Formats: structure tokens, C-alpha cells, sequence
């Protein structure tokens, strides 16, 4: 439902340095499947105590 | 209406390459000679491999592929050797093939390089050219490669392994007097090693009456034949192609009438 | 900020965002936040100094690593939310250097702008000289190229595996490729590619391949198909076992030859197989015993590479059989460069037929000039020009995207030093006639890839085949 | 995986130059200098050794 | 068959030499782009100083964007025509365009002179960040560089920001192609 | 259409339903032609 | 009917009926030995 | 699966004629020579030798298909000269030239090897 | 004993943890293999990262079709407890109603 | 003292090389599972 | 200004709908207002 | 239930009547062939040797069809089956004994597809008439379908991995239908826009532009070479 409200296929400005701007499957999955940029890191989480 | 009277001036003759110039010839004859160098000069190459044991990291037809590409000395034996198809034997015999054997077992901690030096032939005339040696496969301790192969006659038109040349440099009109190539900017183009122009000059003046002549060759040999032997074989091979065609043409003309 | 940079109480992955206008400070510690390392800039200067670089140069035998840069407060991770409050410099040498004061409050700097690209886009050479969709197409094609997918591929038994005989590392490469190990496990070969209209067989994204080069192993590859079969004793009445069926023992057996099978019902390694052959002989006892042996597809024709016999997770005896099939490049096989220039092989010419330079060099691949103008893959032309300088110079060319030290003019000047036209054009002679071609052909080394899509895997015909019993309509048999 | 026997473009022998090429590099030769020492003049043959990856070495790290 | 065999003599290629232009042509393109940027700066100053009067049927923002876009659109055309005139009779980009075989005038200009303005949904690159297209610009930066105007050609290469904005503009083409494939034959099967 | 000083002849709408209920089916036939032609010829394409 | 152990590479003759397992290693992954039949390769 | 044997390009199968002559009815004194299992090596050399004949009005060759191994040589001669006669004289001249080239290349090899 | 957890290869709980490249080759493992996947019935399975909206954050959106002029949602989740996320909406009813 | 522009290209890729010496390319998957 | 075109507009015509996406008119003036901007 | 069997996109009425798999169809990758006519499609030997056309035995072709039966499946071109006047099918490869393989008028010999056979060639999506045109089969020695470069435009086909379907009409009546209605030359001009649907393309279009320039001059030898590729040439060399 969330994806319907706003189109996520478009390459958003904020993907810079986080998601590769070029790599995306062609076809029905354009812009929906993404790939991390080389130095992109996803936080594993920690306690805010 | 009749044949050209071509002349030959050999400029360099080593064990690897022969550089020569042919003059007073047509471009078609000059080109057909260089195509025969590559595609129609017979040599001897391995075209049959049975692998009795292969524990190496390369599969069987990887090894066979590498064996076929190993050049074998075929300078004088090739002429008297027969084609297996033409030979009447039971698919193989000394008159149409040369047997090879390779039996290498690695029993040492040091990696064993299976080279062409390990290829052993029953004919002393036909041996691997290198005997640095050509690497066939590297063997780890406990790995073995046991095979027997047959080397038969063939020319490069069938497979690139029977091509005796390691590069055929062909050239004509180095100064572009004929304007067979039009340079958008002649000044940007380096001079040919055969060029006879001054440093300031970039192109020879256009020769409207000129014809392609004085063709330059540099036939580099892989090792199977001597570079001079390739050219001599090519001229006789091309001559045999035409004489065969003439013989067939004569019968066809007779049948028509 | 100070605590995070000292790593005292605040871990590196904690993002603190201040919305000055909204009077809100948002601190995020949860997981799932995507962040990247950025160099910290203070007073229009990098906190990264020569001393940090020197210590990193002796990375080993020094215990100095990336973590010391983070601990030293020289680099920190910035997530997307924090990036909205960050004034970022693309480079230190240009952005925060004294100049017209566009901005004097840079807070961070990029380590290198080329890190925006991912794994597959990081092998594209000169991706900033290509039209963007072509970089997207290559990222797709790069995942379908052939090479050595993993070093221990002999031990593995995968349903499908393609291995190139002679993978090469690109002559022209990107700095990022050092970390993808693309050098260690390359997927492709450096091809002498001529951009010419030779005989019309490279038209409409088709390719003319050198038959002599193919004869020498050019883009030769292996195809491994692994078949797994397990025998299940479920059901008291039925008990399937591995053994070659015999006419007298089994009531019904196909006319296919079972000589290939061993006494254990499994074909031995090193045996040619085809459609008519049976690789696994499995017979199920009737409630004589019916046979349920496995057959190969008519298309496949290879040699049994490996036969392993084990007990699966369920504890049932099962065997994996790997069939080896060598795939020599032929007409219809797809080939691609690293710039979205994908095409099938239209025809193959022997070395004598191919056009040749004055040195006797014939291109391995000839591509149509009409592929470039629409796609605007100038990076393909620059890669060929750089690769020509690389092969002659003996140095691997650098095609990092946003490099000001490299440009076509600099590459062209280098090519002149080696006795070649500065723009990579050469005078080619017609292979058929030997006459000089009036136009000088752009020729040089380009990294090409063989794609998994072979024509043999695709060609298929149907002519009065095995219809379905229920529907009385065609079906695969 | 292993050095090709022939240069793809011209068929020149290259299979007996990988070990010498590695030896020359160990002798502080530049890659271009080593190729010139080995007789590789055409850039098609220089391509063969300059771009070769010798995976057979690591394949031998797995016991048969 | 007849001309495929004459082309064996004439030959046809394309290479780096066809993507280059004269140093004089490069200077002319640079002057046009340098002046075009200054023109956009002046339009920004008028808007900033409230000296920009909206045109009928458009708000102030639409008026500014229209004025900026025409300046940059004119600059691309001026540089594109200049690059085309520099081409010689021998140029292979021109030969394929002139015959109509492949490519167009815009392709030549992009390769040689300027890639041009990148648009998402018909507008310049949006302020996806907070009043910024990228974190590398100042807030409320309406200049050509900030909003997705590629001042370089494909031969010269794009800067990291231009590379990303060009990727943003190129993603729109990728999405549209996928939609058309989905829509392909839908109307036909309804009409039939 | 009824508004004064407004051409009651050339004035039209791009809504087929509005045309149908105001002018008729034959007006729709002509209006549908023009709408269908306009979309087809927008990009310069031609259909018989 | 020789099977090579995947762990110790021991060649052991195994019948169809008896369980598949290394005689001395105890390993449960067995590879068939290469066929004694001769297969011809053309070095093409 | 459809790959043809490499020898099919130069080996005649049973019942295949190396050369066949067909009269070209469009123009007088014209014949078509269909040579099997030949390529540009013999087509170009023969065709160029024919053009040196002043009695040969037209000489050309072609490979109808690269995947096939036939060359068609069309020769039109003057009324007093036969296309078959032109073809035979063309081959003899080529054989004469090639024989002369062999002799002179052999002499050159001796000269260079001698010193 | 309560069950078995599939283990991601080359992770701290994988057998190939801390093994040197030579050790990996002894185990017939490619040192260049990055790990990061699971072997499930012999199949190497990779878990694709799933992109979802951040929790505990107030987001104000506008829907034209719906009956609310604006809606400020907040998907609330505990600090690593009660995986289910409860979403609360605070919507301002549209002015369309007359 | 300070990294000059003539040394920046070498310096920045030493920083990048050290980053991949420590993290690799699938550190996200492994770190997530370890947690 | 902008109006629906291409497939979506083609879809609307064949899919005749009481509410098009971008309903609009084209009013023509038959008096002096046609040639007089102020009167228009 | 019975209602389920009919319902759905895969139901009998829709999934088995409006569209269905068909015999005597082939599909493979397409590659260029400038040496073929526009109305000619190159076909792999394996595809041709697998697909057959039933030829009614007549005294005109009694001997020719007899040879194909003798050659059989082993040798191409041969035949796969014999259908007697009874309508019963005989599998040739099982038993090649000529005694049981005598032919007579009224027999149908399912000979292998040969050169000149009419086929329907299709690229999907099939958007207009020119997406299913008729071609003459040309057996060629590799594993791809060949297309003249001009017919790529009507098919919207490219040689970068595209695959096209080959359908072989199986009777004289349907074979004559393709010849007189659906062959490529009859499709040159489309009624959609009353203009040609295929034209000259990349190399030939770029080269014909150069070829027709005012300063293109051809020597005697060159002209005789170009005339060898002019099938309609009347044999007279024009005055230079
Ligand atoms: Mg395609
Ligand atoms: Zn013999
Ligand atoms: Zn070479
Ligand atoms: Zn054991």
C-alpha cells in the first residue's frame, strides 16, 4: 500500500552515496530493486541507554 | 594479356621471420599469397588425443585444446606426410600421422609444470618447436596426466592450429600515392617504415596512372616451418590449387563439347 | 559530535540530526539506517593529514587500520537524515581551496565521488562518458557475463555453471575493481575490436568474430550441468533403487542403450552422453520391477565430469552427476562490452578473411559503427583508446570515472608516442582482396564479455510432438 | 585459468612466456620492459601477458 | 548486396576522432556556456531582488523556471549548432546522421558540446534534500549546476553531480520504457 | 456556447460525453475523429 | 566399482547392496572413479 | 548442433563437381564458372588475371554466401575469343607467374643465406 | 534443546570463522567467497534487504483522493520488543464537506 | 603536514583501500546476522 | 498548460469516461473581442 | 469443479481455444544475413531436419519422393513418415527396408523441410500484419534464423538476442495462402499509413549516401565487381 501512494521507481536525490544510481533491473522491477554503493553501510543498531 | 614477371627482394631472413618485397605483381596475386600463408600452408599439429589419466585441475578437452595448439617441427616431414583422409590406413599410421605420448605424475611438494618438453613423439622429425617450453598444465602433488595423441597434416583453413604464421605483415603504397586510403588529415598519420618521404611531406603526390605494386611482406613463423619454408610452400600450394583447377576445368570443357 | 568522533559514549553509527529551523534535535540509534563514511572538514581544511596517510600506507606490520581513522575523528559515518544538515565538498583540492566564495562552511568531504557506484557499475570504465541508461544496461549484463564465478568450482556441483577457459583482467580498469576482486576472478577477455562495417554481418547490434581467434580458445567456456537423483523407500510396496535395468528383470524398458550405466546404475565419469543415453538407472519395485531411470535432454551433449553418491538430509541415498559441455563461440552467441553494447555473433571469418593492419593484426571482434551514435557510449571509444595505450605501454589503464588527470587528449598524445594515429584509427586492408580500405578503421583492445545466453540453449523445434493425453494438445517430451 | 598457448589475434606462441614474464617482473623490470624483453611487439600479444590471470595457481591450493 | 560490397572498399567506422572538435570550436562552446550561466545568474538576481514580473498565466516560480529553461535551452542549441558546423565532410558521426542511418543532431551535440539540462517529470532536478538537490550545494541554489544542467559533453565526461543528475534523468526513460512494454498491445486487444 | 460574444460554431470540448449530450452522436463521431487524430498526430505520426 | 572418498581419497570397491561409506575414513561422500573406457578428443 | 565440419570448406563431397561452366544467355560470349570449395583466394587471383586480357570484356567473381563455399566467375570475351579459352589462359599465366616467383624467391633465399 | 538456527556463512557462528585463507582451501572453500548467505537444503540462499518506512517518526502526508486534508502517521515500535508495529494516525478531515 | 593536491589521488584511495581491508563488501549481511 | 496525450488519452477515448483526466474547452470569439485583447 | 475447468485465463474456452501450442513451429535467435533476399529466411539444418511437410505422391514427384524415403531421417534432406491411402502412418527410421517403402499415387511423404519452403516468420509482440510475414526457407549451416536487414524494421527486430518464431504451413491450400497474401514483398507497403514499411538500413543507408556523392568514381575492375551482385543486371556494362 505504501508504494502506491508515492512512486519509488524514480531515482531520488537522497540515494546519493547510499544506493548505486546505475544498477537497477530493467523491466517491471526498474527502480524497485536497488544495490548498495560500495562504501554504503547499514547500521546494525544499538541501545540508546 | 599474359603473366606478370614478379621479382623478389628479401630484406631480412631470420629463424623467426622473413621480410621481403615483391615487385611487378598484381594486388590480387600479392593478397592471395598472404592468404595462403595463413590458410593453405600445411603443417603438422595434434588433432587426436586420448587421455588415459587426468587428475589435473583442467578438464580433458581443455588439455587437448592446449595440445593441438602446440607447434610441432614440420619442415620437411610435412611434404612427404599424407592426409589421413587420403591415406588408406585404418584411420592412423606412420605415413599420415605422428604419435605423441605424455605421462607425467607429480610426487613432490613443488608444483610440477607439464610443458611441451614432456611431449614425446615416435618420429624424431616431428617434435615440439620449443624442444623456453610451452606450459600444458601445472600439476599438484598426487596429480597425473597420461595421454597419447596423434599429429596429422592440415592447413589453417581447417583450424587455426595448422596456421604456420605468427603474423603476416602486408603493405603496399606506403606513401599513399594511389590514394587507396584517404586521410582526413594526412599530417596526423605516422610514416610507414617503408615510406620514402621527407619529414615535412605527409603524402606522396597523387599518381592517377599508378597501380598497386611493390608489395612488402613480413612473414613471422610460429616455429613449425621456417619463415622461408612458409613462403615457398605457399607459392607451390597456390600453384597446385590452380593446376588442380585447370585439370578439372579441362575435363569440364571437354564434357561440354 | 565530539563524543561520537572520539567514540566515548556515542557509537559511530549513531546519527544526530539538528533541524535548526524546526528547533528539533533527532538522535537515531536503531538499525536499518544506511550511512557512508565522509571525511570531516574543519575551518575549510581536512582533518585527514599526511600522517594519517603514511600510517595507512604501512597498513600491515603496523596495526593501523580504518578503525583508527574513525577513532581519530578524521572520518565519520553520515546517514541520509544527517546528510541533509551536512555541507559536503566533492573534493578537497577544488571545493575548499581558496577561490570565489561559493561556500566557506564545508563540514565534510567525499573520500572519492566514484564510491556512489555499486559493485556492477564499478567495473564500467569511464562510466561518466556514457549515456546513463547504458550504464544501467551494463550493470545488468555484467551479472550475466562468463568467467570464474568462484575459485573452488570443481568441488561445487551446481545445477548450472559457466567457466571461461581464459579469463583476462581488463587492460583498462577502475580503481574500485581492486576491491571487487574482479582482477582475481575476471569475467571476459580483452578483444582487439574494430568498429567497422565489414560485410554487413555486424548490422543491427550484431558482431563479426574472428574464427581463427575462436579456434585458439578465444572466449571458449565450459558449461557444467549437475543432475541430482535420490532413491526413496517411502511406501512398503514400492522401493526404488539404483541399478541398471535388465530386460529379463524389468517388465518395461525403453530401447535406449543402458551400456553407459555401471552395475550400480550410475554412469561413470569421463563418458560421452547424449539425449539417447541414460545417466541414472533407477528401478522401482512393483506392488518384475518397473524402471524409472533418468534421461538427458536431446539438446545436451557432454561428458560426465563427476559422480558423487551420498545420503541427503533425509538420509536417502542420492547421487549428483555433473555433465561437462564445452561451448565454443558460434553464430548467435551474445557478447557485450562494459558499456551496454550487447550483440550476437553474426558470422565468423578466418584470419585470412578478416581485415588486417600493416602489422598483420586482425580484429578479434568487429562491431558496427552504427551502435555508437545513438547510444552515445563514448566511454567505449575511450576505453579502446586507453586500452591501446595500455597494451603498447605495458601499463593497466585507469578508467576511474571522475578523474581529471585523464582525458581523451592526454590518452591521444600517449598513443602518438607508440607510432599510432593519436585517435586510434588505423589503415586496414581488405582481407578478401588486400586493398586498403578508404576509411581508416578505429581498432584497439576492448574488454568484451561472453554472456550466458547461447543459441544452443535457445534453439528448439516442434513437429508433431508428444501431445497431452487429457487436453490432446502439444507438450514437451 | 592458465596462459593460452597462442595469442588469439595472430597465433604467436605465448605459452612459454608467462614464467619468464613473472621472472622478469621479479627482476624489477617494468611490465612494458618485460614484454619487450620477451619479444612481444604487437600489442595483441602484449595484451596476452599484460591481462593474464593465472588462476591455475590457486586451483592447485585445493588437494585433489 | 551491391553497396554492401562497395562498402568493403569505402569502409565505414566511428572513433574518438569523430567525437572531437576544434580548439576554436571548443572555445566557442565554452564562451556560450559561460555566458549562458551568467544570464541565468542575472535572472536569479532579478527574482531575488523582486525585480522579476510574472508573465500572464504563470506564477512567479513558473515565470522564473520558464526564463531559466529558455536560456539553458538556447545555450544547448547554440552550442549544438556550433559543434555541428565544426564537423568535416569526413566525420563519421555526421555521415550516419546525414544519411539518416542512425543518430541525430542532438546526439552529435551531446557527444561534442553539451549533454544539457536533465529533467525529472518535465522539470529540473527537484530539491529532494531540504532545499537542495544534493548535499554538495547551498540551500536555495537555482543555478544551472545545482538543478541538473550538464555543462560537459560525453567526450569531456560528467562531474559527479552531473553524473548523478544525468542518472536521475535517465531513470525516467527507463521507467517509461517499462510502462510502454506493459501497455504494448493492451489497446489493440481491446479494440479487436 | 450560449454565452454572448462566444463563437457558437467553432467552440468545442475535449470531453466526448459533454459533446454527446450537447451536440449528438454524429457530433461525437466527428469529435472522436478529431481527438483520435490529435493524439496520433501529436508526435508527427500519420494514420490513414 | 571403485569409489573415491571425498575426505581421504581412498579407493574402495563397494557393492551395490552394501552401504556407501569410506571403509577406513567413515566419510559419507563418495566419488566414482574415472571410466576405464577410452574417449577421443580432437584438439580443436 | 548445426556446426559444420571445418573440412567442408575445401573438401568436395561425393558427386560434387569442382568446376561447372554455364553459358550466360543475357550477353553473347559470356559464361558463368561455378567453382566449388573455393574462396576469395582463387576467385580474386583468377579474376584479376582475366582483366589483364584485352579480349576479356567483363571479368568478375563472387561468393554467393560466406557460409557456403562456391565462387561464381563471370567472364565475357570478344566474339573471336571464348570465355573458356580466356579462363584457361588466365590460369596458365597465374601458374607461370607463381612458378617464376618460386624460382626467384629461392634465389633470394640463397643470396641472403650466403651473405 | 529448542531448535536449530540456520547460520550465515563466514559469520561469527560459522565454522569458517577466523580461518585463514589456507585453512579455507583445506576445507574446499574459496577464500574470495564473501559468505553472507545460508545453505538451506544445499541451496545457497541470500536474504534481500527489505526497504520499509522508519518507525517512531511522525510523517505528515496529504492524500487528495481520501477524505482527510492531512494525515500525520507514526509507526511506533518498542526498543527491541513486541516486533509488531502499531501505527497511529492523526488526520485532519478535509474541507470538501459542505 | 597537509595532503597536497598532487598527492590527494594516491591518498584518497589509500583511505578507500583501508576501508575495504576492514569491512569488505558483505559486512552488512554478516554484521546483521551476528547481532 | 498540459493535457493528456499518448496512450492514456487514447485509453480515455476508447474507455469513454464521464470524467476525463483533464477536461477542457476551446472557446472561440466571434466579435471584436477576437481581435481585441482587452475585450477578450 | 466443472466451473473451475472453464474459468480463468487458462480455461478451455480461453486457454485452449483462442490460443494454444501448435505443431511444426520453431524458435531460435535471429542473426543478420545481408546475402538473403528480403522474402527469404535462413534456417538451421537441425530445425529443417526436424520439421516436415507432407507431400502428396504424384507421378510428377513419384521418383523424387521415393529418393527422400530411401534417404530417410539419417540423411538430410530425407523424410520422417509415410502416410498411405488408408491414412495410416509409417515411421521410416524404424525400418528403412525399401520393400515396405514403395510409394504410389495418393501416398503422403512427410519429407524434411527443404529450400524454398514457405514459412510464416513472426516476432512477438505481434502488433501488425508485418509482424507475421511469409518467407522462403534457406538452409544454412549454423543454429540461428537469418534475416535480411531490411525486414528487421517491420518486425521491430534487432540482432542483440532477439528470438523469432517460425511456423511451417502444412498443406498446399494454406501454403498458397501465405504465398499470395502474406509474403514479405506483398507487405512492403502497409495500409496503415499508405507508405512502405521496410526500407534501406544502417550500413546500406550510410553507404548509399556516400556511394551517391558526386565525387564517387569507380574503376573498371570495381564496377565489374559491383555488377556481380546485381541480380537484375541485363549484362551490358554502361558507358562510363
Ligand atoms: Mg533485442
Ligand atoms: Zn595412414
Ligand atoms: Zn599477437
Ligand atoms: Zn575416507
Amino acid at each position: 500500500r505504501d508504494g502506491k501512494l508515492a512512486k519509488p521507481r524514480q531515482l531520488h536525490n537522497t540515494l546519493w552515496g547510499m544506493v548505486c544510481p546505475a544498477e537497477t533491473p530493467e523491466g517491471h522491477a526498474v527502480g524497485l530493486v536497488k544495490n548498495l554503493a560500495l562504501m554504503a553501510y547499514i547500521s546494525v543498531g544499538s541501545q540508546p541507554s | 594479356p599474359y603473366a606478370n614477371q614478379p621479382t623478389v627482394r628479401i630484406t631480412e631472413l631470420t629463424d623467426e621471420n622473413v621480410k621481403f618485397i615483391i615487385e611487378n605483381t598484381d594486388l590480387a596475386v600479392a593478397n592471395s599469397i598472404r592468404r595462403v600463408f595463413i590458410a593453405e600452408v600445411p603443417i603438422i599439429a595434434i588433432d587426436w588425443v586420448q587421455i588415459d589419466a587426468n587428475s589435473s585441475v583442467l578438464h580433458d578437452e581443455f588439455i587437448a585444446h592446449r595440445l593441438g595448439l602446440i607447434p610441432l617441427t614440420s619442415d620437411d616431414i610435412v611434404d612427404k606426410l599424407q592426409y589421413s583422409r587420403d591415406c588408406t590406413c585404418e584411420e592412423f599410421c606412420p605415413e599420415c600421422s605422428v604419435e605423441f605420448t605424455l605421462d607425467v605424475r607429480c610426487n613432490e611438494d613443488q608444483t610440477r609444470h607439464v610443458t611441451s618438453r614432456d611431449l614425446i613423439s615416435n618420429s624424431p622429425r616431428v617434435i615440439p618447436v620449443t624442444s623456453d617450453d610451452i606450459l600444458i598444465v601445472k600439476l599438484r602433488k598426487g596429480q597425473e596426466l597420461r595421454l597419447r595423441a596423434y599429429a596429422k597434416k592440415g592447413f589453417g583453413k581447417e583450424h587455426a592450429k595448422w596456421n604456420p604464421t605468427a603474423g603476416v605483415a602486408f603493405e603496399y603504397d606506403p606513401d599513399n600515392a594511389l590514394r587507396h586510403t584517404v586521410y582526413p588529415k594526412p599530417e596526423e598519420w605516422p610514416k610507414s617504415e617503408y615510406s620514402e618521404l621527407d619529414e615535412d611531406e605527409s603524402q606522396a603526390p597523387y599518381d592517377p596512372n599508378g597501380k598497386p605494386e611493390r608489395f612488402y611482406y613480413n612473414v613471422e613463423s610460429c616455429g613449425s616451418l621456417r619463415p622461408e619454408t612458409i613462403v615457398l610452400s605457399a607459392l607451390s600450394g597456390l600453384k597446385k590449387k590452380l593446376s588442380d583447377l585447370q585439370t578439372q576445368l579441362s575435363h569440364e570443357i571437354q564434357s561440354d563439347v | 559530535r565530539k563524543l561520537r568522533r572520539q567514540m566515548d559514549i556515542i557509537v559511530s553509527e549513531v546519527s544526530m540530526i539538528r533541524d535548526i529551523r524546526e528547533r528539533e534535535i533527532r538522535i537515531y540509534t536503531d538499525a536499518g539506517r544506511i550511512c557512508r563514511p565522509l571525511l570531516i572538514v574543519e575551518k575549510q581544511k581536512l582533518l585527514l593529514k599526511k600522517r594519517h596517510i603514511d600510517q595507512l600506507k604501512e597498513r600491515e606490520y603496523n596495526n593501523y587500520s580504518w578503525q583508527d581513522l574513525v577513532a581519530s575523528g578524521v572520518v565519520e559515518y553520515i546517514d541520509t537524515l544527517e546528510e541533509e544538515t551536512v555541507m559536503l565538498a566533492m573534493t578537497p583540492d577544488d571545493l575548499q581551496e581558496k577561490e570565489v566564495a561559493y561556500c566557506s562552511t564545508y563540514t565534510h568531504c567525499e573520500i572519492h565521488p566514484s564510491m556512489i557506484l555499486g559493485v556492477c557499475a564499478s567495473i564500467i570504465p569511464f562510466p561518466d562518458h556514457n549515456q546513463s541508461p547504458r550504464n544501467t544496461y551494463q550493470s545488468a549484463m555484467g551479472k550475466q557475463a562468463m568467467g570464474v564465478y568462484i575459485t573452488n568450482f570443481h568441488v561445487r556441483m551446481d545445477t548450472l555453471a559457466h567457466v571461461l577457459y581464459y579469463p583476462q583482467k581488463p587492460l583498462v580498469t577502475t580503481r574500485s575493481m581492486e576491491y571487487l576482486r574482479f582482477r582475481e576472478l575476471p569475467a571476459g577477455i580483452n578483444s582487439i575490436v574494430a568498429i567497422a562495417s565489414y560485410t554487413g554481418y555486424n548490422q543491427e547490434d550484431s558482431v563479426i568474430m574472428n574464427r581463427s581467434a575462436v579456434d585458439r580458445g578465444f572466449f571458449r567456456s565450459v558449461f557444467y550441468r549437475s543432475y541430482k537423483e535420490q532413491e526413496s523407500k517411502k511406501g512398503f510396496d514400492q522401493e526404488e533403487v539404483f541399478e541398471k535395468p535388465t530386460r529379463e528383470t524389468c517388465q518395461g524398458m525403453r530401447h535406449a542403450i543402458y551400456d553407459k550405466l555401471d552395475d550400480d546404475g550410475l554412469i561413470a565419469p569421463g563418458v560421452r552422453v547424449s539425449g539417447d543415453d541414460v545417466i541414472i538407472g533407477k528401478t522401482v519395485t512393483l506392488p518384475t520391477k518397473r524402471d524409472c531411470s533418468t534421461f538427458l535432454r536431446t539438446s545436451e551433449t557432454g561428458i560426465v565430469d563427476q559422480v558423487m553418491v551420498t545420503l541427503n538430509q533425509e538420509g536417502y541415498k542420492f547421487c549428483k552427476i555433473r555433465v561437462r559441455s564445452v561451448r565454443i563461440p558460434q553464430i548467435g552467441d551474445k557478447f557485450a562490452s562494459r558499456h551496454g553494447q550487447k550483440g550476437t555473433c553474426g558470422i565468423q571469418y578466418r584470419q585470412e578473411d578478416m581485415p588486417f593492419t600493416c602489422e598483420g593484426i586482425t580484429p578479434d571482434i568487429i562491431i558496427n559503427p552504427h551502435a555508437i551514435p545513438s547510444r552515445m557510449t563514448i566511454g567505449h571509444l575511450i576505453e579502446c583508446l586507453q586500452g591501446k595505450v595500455s597494451a603498447n605501454k605495458g601499463e593497466i589503464g585507469d578508467a576511474t570515472p571522475f578523474n581529471d588527470a585523464v582525458n581523451v587528449q592526454k590518452i591521444s598524445n600517449l598513443l602518438s608516442d607508440y607510432g599510432y594515429h593519436l585517435r586510434g584509427n588505423e589503415v586496414l586492408y581488405n582481407g578478401f582482396t588486400g586493398r586498403k580500405i578508404t576509411s581508416q578503421i578505429f581498432i584497439g583492445p576492448t574488454y568484451y564479455q561472453r554472456l550466458k545466453h547461447m543459441v544452443d540453449d535457445k534453439i528448439h523445434s516442434r513437429a508433431r510432438g508428444p501431445i497431452q493425453i487429457l487436453n490432446r494438445q502439444p507438450m514437451e517430451g | 585459468m592458465i596462459i593460452p598457448v597462442r595469442c588469439f589475434t595472430c597465433g604467436k606462441i605465448v605459452g612459454n612466456k608467462w614464467e619468464a614474464y613473472l621472472g622478469l617482473l621479479q627482476a624489477e623490470y617494468t611490465e612494458g620492459d618485460a614484454l619487450d624483453a620477451l619479444g612481444l611487439k604487437r600489442y595483441c600479444c602484449r595484451r596476452m601477458l599484460l591481462a593474464h590471470v593465472d588462476l591455475i595457481e590457486k586451483l592447485l591450493n585445493y588437494a585433489p | 548486396t551491391v553497396i554492401n560490397n562497395w562498402l568493403l572498399i569505402e569502409g565505414h567506422t566511428i572513433g574518438i576522432g569523430d567525437s572531437i572538435a576544434d580548439s576554436k570550436t571548443y572555445q566557442d562552446i565554452q564562451n556560450t556556456i559561460k555566458k549562458a550561466k551568467q544570464d541565468v545568474i542575472e535572472v536569479i538576481e532579478k527574482a531575488h531582488n523582486n525585480e522579476l514580473e510574472p508573465t500572464p498565466g504563470n506564477t512567479l516560480r513558473q515565470t522564473f523556471e520558464n526564463q531559466v529553461n529558455r536560456i539553458l535551452n538556447d545555450a544547448r542549441d547554440k552550442t549544438g549548432s556550433s559543434a555541428q558546423k565544426s564537423l568535416s565532410e569526413y566525420n563519421n558521426f555526421k555521415s550516419m546522421v546525414v544519411s539518416g542511418a542512425k543518430g541525430s543532431k542532438i546526439n552529435i551535440s551531446q557527444v561534442i558540446a553539451v549533454v544539457g539540462q536533465q529533467n525529472v517529470e518535465g522539470k529540473r532536478i527537484p530539491f529532494g534534500f531540504k532545499h537542495r538537490t544534493l548535499p554538495h550545494f547551498i540551500k536555495d541554489d537555482y543555478g544551472p549546476e545545482s538543478r541538473g544542467f550538464v555543462e560537459n559533453s560525453y567526450l569531456a565526461g560528467l562531474t559527479p553531480t552531473e553524473f548523478f543528475f544525468h542518472a536521475m534523468g535517465g531513470r525516467e526513460g527507463l521507467i517509461d520504457t517499462a510502462v510502454k512494454t506493459a501497455e504494448t498491445g493492451y489497446i489493440q486487444r481491446r479494440l479487436i | 456556447l450560449s454565452e454572448k460574444d462566444v463563437d457558437p460554431v467553432r467552440t468545442t470540448s475535449n470531453d466526448i460525453v459533454e459533446i454527446f449530450t450537447v451536440l449528438g452522436i454524429e457530433a461525437v463521431r466527428k469529435a472522436l475523429e478529431r481527438e483520435l487524430y490529435h493524439v496520433i498526430s501529436f508526435d508527427g505520426s500519420y494514420v490513414n | 566399482m571403485i569409489y573415491i572418498c571425498g575426505e581421504c581419497h581412498t579407493e574402495n570397491e563397494i557393492k551395490s547392496r552394501d552401504p556407501i561409506r569410506c571403509r577406513e575414513c567413515g566419510y559419507r561422500i563418495m566419488y566414482k572413479k574415472r571410466t576405464k573406457r577410452l574417449v577421443v578428443f580432437d584438439a580443436r | 548442433m548445426n556446426a559444420p565440419p571445418a573440412f567442408e570448406s575445401f573438401l568436395l563431397f561425393e558427386g560434387e563437381k569442382k568446376i561447372t561452366i554455364n553459358k550466360d544467355t543475357k550477353v553473347p560470349n559470356a559464361c558463368l564458372f561455378t567453382i566449388n570449395k573455393e574462396d576469395h583466394t582463387l576467385g580474386n587471383i583468377i579474376k584479376s588475371q582475366l582483366l589483364k586480357d584485352p579480349q576479356v570484356l567483363f571479368a568478375g567473381y563472387k561468393v554467393p554466401h560466406p557460409l557456403e563455399h562456391k565462387i561464381i566467375i563471370r567472364v565475357q570475351t570478344t566474339p573471336d575469343y571464348s570465355p573458356q579459352e580466356a579462363f584457361t589462359n588466365a590460369i596458365t599465366d597465374l601458374i607461370s607467374e607463381l612458378s617464376l616467383l618460386e624460382e626467384r624467391f629461392r634465389v633470394a633465399i640463397k643470396d641472403k643465406q650466403e651473405g | 534443546f529448542i531448535g536449530k538456527i540456520p547460520i550465515m556463512l563466514r559469520s561469527t557462528y560459522c565454522l569458517l570463522n577466523g580461518l585463514t585463507d589456507r585453512d579455507l582451501c583445506e576445507l574446499n572453500e574459496c577464500p574470495l567467497d564473501p559468505g553472507g548467505y545460508f545453505i538451506i537444503n544445499g541451496s545457497e540462499k541470500v536474504l534481500i534487504a527489505q526497504e520499509k518506512m522508519a518507525t517512531n517518526t511522525v510523517y505528515v502526508f496529504a492524500k487528495k483522493d481520501s477524505k482527510y486534508a492531512y494525515t500525520g502517521e507514526c509507526r511506533s515500535c518498542l526498543e527491541n520488543s513486541s516486533r509488531p508495529t502499531s501505527t497511529i494516525w492523526v488526520s485532519m478531515l478535509a474541507r470538501g464537506g459542505q | 603536514d597537509e595532503i597536497t593536491p598532487d598527492l590527494w589521488q594516491e591518498a584518497c584511495w589509500i583511505v578507500i583501500s583501508s576501508y575495504f581491508d576492514e569491512k569488505g563488501l558483505v559486512r552488512q549481511q554478516l554484521d546483521s546476522f551476528d547481532e | 498548460k498540459n493535457v493528456t496525450l499518448g496512450v492514456p488519452r487514447l485509453k480515455e477515448l476508447i474507455n469513454i469516461s464521464k470524467k476525463p483526466k483533464t477536461p477542457s474547452l476551446t472557446v472561440f470569439l466571434l466579435g471584436q473581442s477576437a481581435r481585441d485583447a482587452e475585450r477578450a | 469443479s466443472l466451473k473451475q475447468r472453464l474459468k480463468g485465463k487458462e480455461g478451455r474456452v480461453r486457454g485452449n481455444l483462442m490460443g494454444k501450442r501448435v505443431d511444426f513451429s520453431a524458435r531460435t535467435v535471429i542473426t543478420p544475413d545481408p546475402n538473403l533476399s528480403i522474402d527469404q529466411v535462413g534456417v538451421p539444418r537441425s530445425i529443417a531436419a526436424n520439421m516436415t511437410f507432407a507431400e502428396i505422391v504424384t507421378p510428377f514427384n513419384i521418383d523424387r519422393l521415393q529418393e527422400l524415403v530411401r534417404r530417410g531421417n539419417s540423411q538430410y534432406p530425407g523424410a520422417k513418415y509415410i502416410i498411405r491411402d488408408n491414412g495410416d502412418r509409417i515411421d521410416l527410421r524404424f525400418h528403412p527396408k525399401p520393400s515396405d517403402l514403395h510409394l504410389q499415387t495418393g501416398y503422403k511423404v512427410e519429407r524434411h523441410m527443404c529450400d524454398g519452403d514457405i514459412v510464416i516468420f513472426n516476432r512477438q509482440p505481434t502488433l501488425h500484419k508485418m509482424s507475421m510475414m511469409g518467407h522462403r526457407v534457406r538452409i544454412l549451416p549454423w543454429s540461428t534464423f537469418r534475416l535480411n536487414l531490411s525486414v528487421t524494421t517491420p518486425y521491430n527486430a534487432d540482432f542483440d538476442g532477439d528470438e523469432m518464431n517460425l511456423h511451417l504451413p502444412q498443406s498446399l491450400e494454406t501454403r498458397a495462402e501465405i504465398q499470395e497474401l502474406a509474403m514479405v514483398p506483398r507487405m512492403i507497403v502497409t495500409p496503415q499509413s499508405n507508405r512502405p514499411v521496410m526500407g534501406i538500413v544502417q550500413d546500406t543507408l550510410t553507404a548509399v549516401r556516400k556511394f551517391t556523392k558526386r565525387d564517387v568514381f569507380l574503376e573498371r575492375g570495381e564496377v565489374m565487381n559491383l555488377l556481380m551482385f546485381l541480380s537484375t543486371w541485363d549484362g551490358k556494362v554502361p558507358q562510363p
